[PDB]
């Protein structure tokens, strides 16, 4: 039984991607200081405890599920699509999410506000004519006052309905103050939608929509994610744990319940 | 830098006439173009934004049209209140510029001026100068000739004129001529006369006074 | 939204002068001036409008005209809803009326933390009343006010005329009201004329019925702000 570790995660044979200052979700959405991870791949994503967010304050209803799905997909390969947002201003940004000197936003998201004095009922559609699954990431803005709601989206109450033939999600935005995060009581909530082959994404909204810019290519492989602070090293080791890479020669182990690769069983 | 040329530079039309102002542009500015109505002694007010869009509050009688380089601002029925200068403005590229201007004036029928003459006040003479003022009140057209006579001698190079802007209700003008001379020269003569010539007057009108009376 | 300017006055060529502009009220939603981009615009006497400088809602994306670049600095304090135009190294040709002018398209919502990435800088949907800046070497002089009395045999039609002569002041402008603003009908305040002395002179006149003269009282209130002058001259028959 293996009860000791080297203290270091070996960079072979598996492709290890060090997240450094970024969680996988921040990389997915396109937090400016995670832009280097655009279009990256991994057999194992390593989330460090030093990770932080530095964009618009946000949460994810059902965080752990989305995180797991993306981690298992093992890629952030984005494909921009031509979404036609008729009658609304695009590319909304913030000082809470700087990219370079100027104000910016999540790179994979498109913050739609009013155009002139009107916010029309948006209704776009986007079929999946490919043979693989598309992952769309979108959200809803929750203003902290009514003043903000009517300044940004005109209508006193917003609504976001993203749907496919199988499933549907309608969100009504909650107008009210949250705890102050980097000078902002307002929030964005993130939702996701999978669109299978032959199926059609339909987004419809009269306010508060944080629109998607395209999709992410989904795969099913050996990819996964792990929380660890152990540094990376130029060695070979089949088994990886959070406490470090371990020899798998012995039939069992009790270094950690969480493992990746061809490993001994936990006791 | 984009130059804007307006045409005309100045215009006159009667109440209820169709009026056409144009703005031409140094280059293609798409439809990034506005129009403005500066009233006399007041600030500019938006009429038309983005080539064709009427501003909320602005009368329906005003309209806008055009694209590229050429653009028009039409008044379908010119009103007394619609006097003052009009500017076009572009924002396709920096720096932002305005047009030269189009001054609009209302054309009405002949109205003779009422004429008054004012001697210098005693308070003024006390300070060593004499101003004699002649007022031509509420007349049309603007062009009127005012001649000063001091003991019947025709004056020149010593009097200044000022004219009001065209009145927004009745479309007339008013004018003042001020004869300035020293107390000494004022006290040397007796008879002071303002003689006015104007289309509406059949023959020239004189208002006069004798000093001390 | 409404705007108002202040800070304007007389200065010598080479001096500095700050101009302020305070926004007040609410537009669509309840949006104040701090939601919008604003620009400064001037008009020299008897000339057209000249654009000077623009600033985006949040204080960025600033640009200038070549005529004032290097000398003028545009800036804003959104906590006070105020814009500023600092002018340095002023010259004679910078003389004129200075306007504050708001661009209509909303650029930010501060309480939400939104900013439009593109600076639209479109139509000037709100303008201030404007503030007079004068760059010269002739220092401030207050006006003398003389009454223009209605005489006997003045009657042309069935009324009479009286007025005030406001003479020898600098710089422009003066303001005139009658009876503290109680009398406006039939009042004409003529444009000021530049004399040979280099000082301005102006008249205000009013037409009133002949029966008023004895019974009613007519006083022309003259204000000249550059010299802190405020005269209330009574006009009566001689």
């Amino acid at each position: 039984v293996q009860s000791s570790s080297t203290g270091k995660i070996c960079n072979n044979p598996h492709r290890i991607l060090d997240g450094i200052d970024c969680t996988l979700i921040d990389a997915l959405l396109g937090d400016p200081h995670c832009d280097v991870f655009q279009n990256e791949t991994w057999d194992l994503f390593v989330e460090r405890s030093k990770a932080f967010s530095n964009c618009y304050p946000y949460d994810v209803p059902d965080y752990a599920s989305l995180r797991s799905l993306v981690a298992s997909s093992g890629t952030l390969e984005f494909i921009t699509e031509g979404f036609t947002w008729t009658g609304v201003t695009q590319n909304g940004g913030s000082n809470a999410c700087k990219r370079g000197p100027g104000s910016g936003f999540f790179s994979r998201l498109n913050w739609l506000t009013k155009s002139g004095s009107t916010y029309p009922v948006l209704n776009v559609t986007m079929p999946n004519n490919d043979n693989f699954d598309k992952l769309y990431i979108w959200g809803v803005h929750h203003p902290s006052t009514n003043q903000e709601q009517t300044s940004l989206y005109v209508q006193a109450s917003g609504r976001v309905t993203v749907s496919t033939r199988r499933s549907q999600q309608t969100i009504i935005p909650n107008i009210g103050s949250r705890p102050w995060v980097r000078g902002l009581s307002s929030r964005i909530s993130i939702y996701w939608t999978i669109v299978k082959p032959g199926d059609v994404l339909v987004i419809n909204s009269n306010g508060n929509l944080i629109a998607p810019r395209g999709y992410f290519k989904m795969r099913t492989g050996k990819s996964s994610i792990m929380r660890s602070d152990a540094p990376i090293d130029t060695c070979i080791s089949e088994c990886i744990t959070p406490n470090g890479s371990i020899p798998n020669d012995k039939p069992f182990q009790n270094v950690n319940k969480i493992t990746y690769g061809a490993c001994p069983k936990y006791v | 830098d984009i130059q804007l040329t307006q045409s005309p530079s100045s215009l006159s039309a009667s109440v209820g006439d169709r009026v056409t102002l144009t703005c031409q542009a140094s280059q293609d500015i798409r439809k990034f173009l506005n129009w403005y109505q500066q009233k006399p002694g007041k600030g500019p007010k938006l009429l038309i934004y983005d080539a064709s869009n009427l501003q909320r509050g602005v009368p329906s009688r005003f309209s806008g049209g055009g694209s590229g380089t050429d653009f028009t601002l039409i008044i379908s029925s010119l009103q007394p209140e619609d006097v003052g200068t009009y500017y076009c403005q572009q924002y396709d590229g920096l720096p932002f510029t305005f047009g030269g201007g189009t001054k609009v004036v209302i054309k009405r029928t002949v109205a003779a001026p009422s004429v008054f003459i004012f001697p210098p006040s005693d308070e003024q003479l006390k300070s060593g100068t004499a101003s004699v003022v002649c007022l031509l009140n509420n007349f049309y057209p603007r062009e009127a000739k005012v001649q000063w006579k001091v003991d019947n001698a025709l004056q020149s190079g010593n009097s200044q004129e000022s004219v009001t802007e065209q009145d927004s209700k009745d479309s007339t003008y008013s004018l003042s001529s001020t004869l300035t001379l020293s107390k000494a020269d004022y006290e040397k003569h007796k008879v002071y006369a303002c003689e006015v010539t104007h289309q509406g007057l059949s023959s020239p009108v004189t208002k006069s006074f004798n000093r001390g009376e | 939204v409404q705007l108002q300017e202040s800070g304007g006055g007389l200065v010598q060529p080479g001096e500095s002068l700050r101009l302020s502009c305070v926004g007040s009220g609410s537009s669509f939603g309840e949006s104040t001036l701090s939601y919008y981009a604003v620009s400064w615009v001037r008009q020299a006497p008897g000339k057209g409008l000249e654009w000077l400088s623009i600033i985006n809602a949040g204080g960025g994306d600033i640009d200038y005209a070549d005529s004032v670049e290097g000398r003028f600095t545009i800036s804003r304090d959104n906590s006070k809803e105020t814009l500023y135009l600092q002018m340095t190294n002023l010259r004679v040709e910078d003389t004129g009326v200075y306007y504050c002018a708001k661009h209509m398209s909303m650029q930010q919502v501060p309480s939400a933390g939104w900013e439009r990435e593109d600076l639209v800088g479109d139509a000037f949907d709100v303008w201030g009343q404007g503030t007079m800046v004068t760059v010269s070497s002739a220092s401030t002089k207050g006006p003398s006010v003389f009454p223009l009395a209605p005489s006997s045999k003045s009657t042309s039609g069935g009324t009479a005329a009286l007025g005030c002569l406001v003479k020898d002041y600098f710089p422009e402008p003066v303001t005139v009201s009658w009876n503290s603003g109680a009398l406006t009908s039939g009042v004409h305040t003529f444009p000021a004329v530049l004399q040979s002395s280099g000082l301005y002179s102006l008249s205000s006149v009013v037409t009133v019925p002949s029966s008023s003269l004895g019974t009613q009282t007519y006083i022309c209130n003259v204000n000249h702000k550059p010299s802190n002058t405020k005269v209330d001259k009574r006009v009566e028959p001689k």
